[PDB]
RNA sequence: GUUCCCGGGCCUUGUACACACCGUAACAAGGUAACCGUAGGGGAACCUGCGGUUGGAUCACCUCCU
RNA sequence: GCUUGAGUCUCGUAGAGGGGGGUAGAAUUCCAGGUGUAGCGGUGAAAUGCGUAGAGAUCUGGAGGAAUACCGGUGGCGAAGGCGGCCCCCUGGACGAAGACUGACGCUCAGGUGCGAAAGCGUGGGGAGCAAACAGGAUUAGAUACCCUGGUAGUCCACGCCGUAAACGAUGUCGACUUGGAGGUUGUGCCCUUGAGGCGUGGCUUCCGGAGCUAACGCGUUAAGUCGACCGCCUGGGGAGUACGGCCGCAAGGUUAAAACUCAAAUGAAUUGACGGGGGCCCGCACAAGCGGUGGAGCAUGUGGUUUAAUUCGAUGCAACGCG
């Protein structure tokens, strides 16, 4: 459907998941894949293994699109940003271009917080 | 023990043949300290092995070797906090003390008959890729394909 | 940012991306303000920062091991 | 081409640089001998195996 | 072979200890670093938010370029 | 009367210095629309909540609100506190080359006056994020405590009141004097700024050291070194930097600031041990790879317990149990 070929996989990786979610250049998106949606509850989503069976939950669902030069958005330097971006390239995709799109703020607002 | 980088001692070699080989298997083949009453079983026993193989006695033990010599012994060697097995590829001279190791723990299970012939049976097996001997070398190896990605 | 490459690769090469700060304003903008903290972190990385330089001057006029 | 079996790559200059002063003669490197003399000599610098 | 495990030694870091390791809030980083100032609150220690300082601790490992 | 003191002008630079207003862009909460899934979130773990009334996620348009990643430098400004986009206007303070002068016009303090982070509150507006009181689920014998989801006060703009601090490089202030190095930051004069510099002079700040001081650590031209001028504070700890009174406040309190009694020390620097679920190295069959055993079985021996006319006593973690 949509006769896309550019799917954008926007893989973000907030610190505890890896949520990538594959769409259009318009934003039409196709669906996603997570390394908490495939199990691993716990620490294990913390790891970029459960990242890797991400790239690959991603990998699929696009099996009736058909993406080839795909485009490789990230954003969300956490669990992931490493073995998922290979894991595509290791997916079978020809990733025209990987790109770390961040848009990142100057802190205007103030974010939550964590670790204390 | 934190300093040996030592090999192999000496062994008095077989009063036959030039076969070294034999020879360890024959100080691992007895028991209560015995080794000529072992020592004349060894040859009452691979005479009847390459008798029911099909060559000599010495290659019908260097053949028959090979399919009970593995090349992987893995062994607990970490560098993180897991626990995993790393593949590691084994010295030649302990690839024999893996062999002629098991060969003997064949000739002290199956109730057959005499030592001789037991072990005639198992090394035979061994010839033809069957019984216990050749059966945990074929587990080792399969303890090696499946941790190869830890290097 | 944008690593491209039309076709020598047969890898990702997001060594820019590290290259530029990656983890940079990630560990800045994640987790609670609190104005005053690197600042002093950055005393005792400062004194810790010359202490190596120190090492430099340390190594120079002996060693005669 | 070295100080220790020969001689300072320069007038009174050592191999590690340990000695950058053209008032060094005689007081070698303790790590390899480098003796501190002048490197023109090094046009009569003969040594053997 | 020293990376696993039991005991031992040397160097080193640290202590309001040297009588010598109802609730843990300080002393090892006490496994939540400390104290002053202010408002409020809870059986109560103290905690939450904001400002400051050092009368605070390790910068040792695991993956990549010369 | 004269000048090395104080001070100003001619000629210039830099700056999270302050003040009033306006504006750019990203992110976040949320709203409308197309696509789309059953998970998102969180922690050592679970859980509150949301979800076919379609959340999280993606693209476009957008209104409140507070704050400026990268430039960022034990760097800069200032009496101090304190303070990080840009522009317009206003403007204080610091410093310098070369001259012109009154001629010590200089320093500081009780009563007094002014600034005063953040917070409390009154008032005209506000609420994205975080989040006192509190609610749900857990750690727990217990939670009003580490955690998460919500949430009133506060946070912000403008005017004031009580007028407080680790308001601390803990170093009061004006000034003169006292071998150097690595520097950083901002100007200036001289020589060809050919050139990334060489030689001097001021402000602020950091590290190692001599003189000297000191209990010691160390400070060390910004001093805790050497003097003069002015003020406050201390007489062991606690009581207590607190009650009440003068003065002040709508509220919370604030300033000046004690006693009875008891104890016989309170405190600081600096070291060697004790312990560490802190780091490094090394040793022994500790472990890795194998051989034989106790425990299931038989004989001899021993201890506790039990019992008996009595079934000596001792040892009774490793180091007692074929030991006496």
């Amino acid at each position: 459907r949509k006769q896309v070929s550019d799917g954008v996989a926007h893989i973000h990786a907030s610190f505890n998941n890896t949520i990538v979610t594959i769409t259009d250049r318009q934003g039409n998106a196709l669906g996603w894949a997570t390394a908490g949606g495939s199990g691993f509850r716990g620490s294990r989503k913390s790891t970029p293994f459960a990242a890797q069976v991400a790239a690959e939950r991603c990998a699929d669902a696009v099996k009736e699109y058909g993406i080839k030069n795909l485009e490789v958005m990230v954003k969300g330097p956490g669990p992931g940003r490493e073995s998922t971006i290979r894991a595509l390239n290791a997916a079978g995709f020809r990733i025209t271009n990987i790109t770390d799109v961040t848009p990142i703020p100057h802190n205007g607002c103030r974010p939550p917080k964590k670790r204390r | 023990p934190r300093r040996r980088v030592i090999g192999q001692r000496k062994i008095l070699p077989d009063p036959k043949f030039g076969s070294e080989l034999l020879a360890k298997f024959v100080n691992i083949l007895m028991v209560d300290g015995k080794k000529s009453t072992a020592e004349s079983i060894v040859y009452s026993a691979l005479e009847t092995l390459a008798q029911r193989s099909g060559k000599s006695e010495l290659e019908a033990f260097e053949v028959a070797l090979e399919n009970v010599r593995p090349t992987v012994e893995v062994k607990s060697r970490r560098v993180g906090g897991s626990t995993y097995q790393v593949p590691v590829e084994v010295r030649p001279v302990r690839r024999n003390a893996l062999a002629m190791r098991w060969i003997v723990e064949a000739a002290r299970k199956r109730g057959d008959k005499s030592m001789a012939l037991r072990l005639a049976n198992e090394l035979s097996d061994a010839a033809e890729n069957k019984g216990t001997a050749v059966k945990k070398r074929e587990d080792v190896h399969r303890m090696a394909e499946a941790n190869k990605a830890f290097a | 940012i944008k690593v491209r490459e039309n076709e020598p690769f047969d890898v990702a090469l997001r060594r820019f991306k590290r290259s530029c700060e990656k983890a940079g304003v990630l560990a800045e903008v994640r987790r609670r303000e609190f104005y005053e903290k690197p600042t002093t972190e950055r005393k005792r990385a400062k004194a810790s920062a010359v202490k190596r330089h120190a090492k430099k001057l340390a190594r120079e006029n002996a060693r005669r091991t | 081409f070295c100080a220790r079996i020969f001689g300072p790559v320069k007038d009174y200059e050592c191999l590690c640089g340990k000695y950058k002063r053209l008032k060094h003669r005689g007081v070698i490197c303790e790590k390899c001998g480098v003796e501190v003399t002048q490197t023109k000599v090094r046009r009569e610098r003969m040594g053997h195996i």
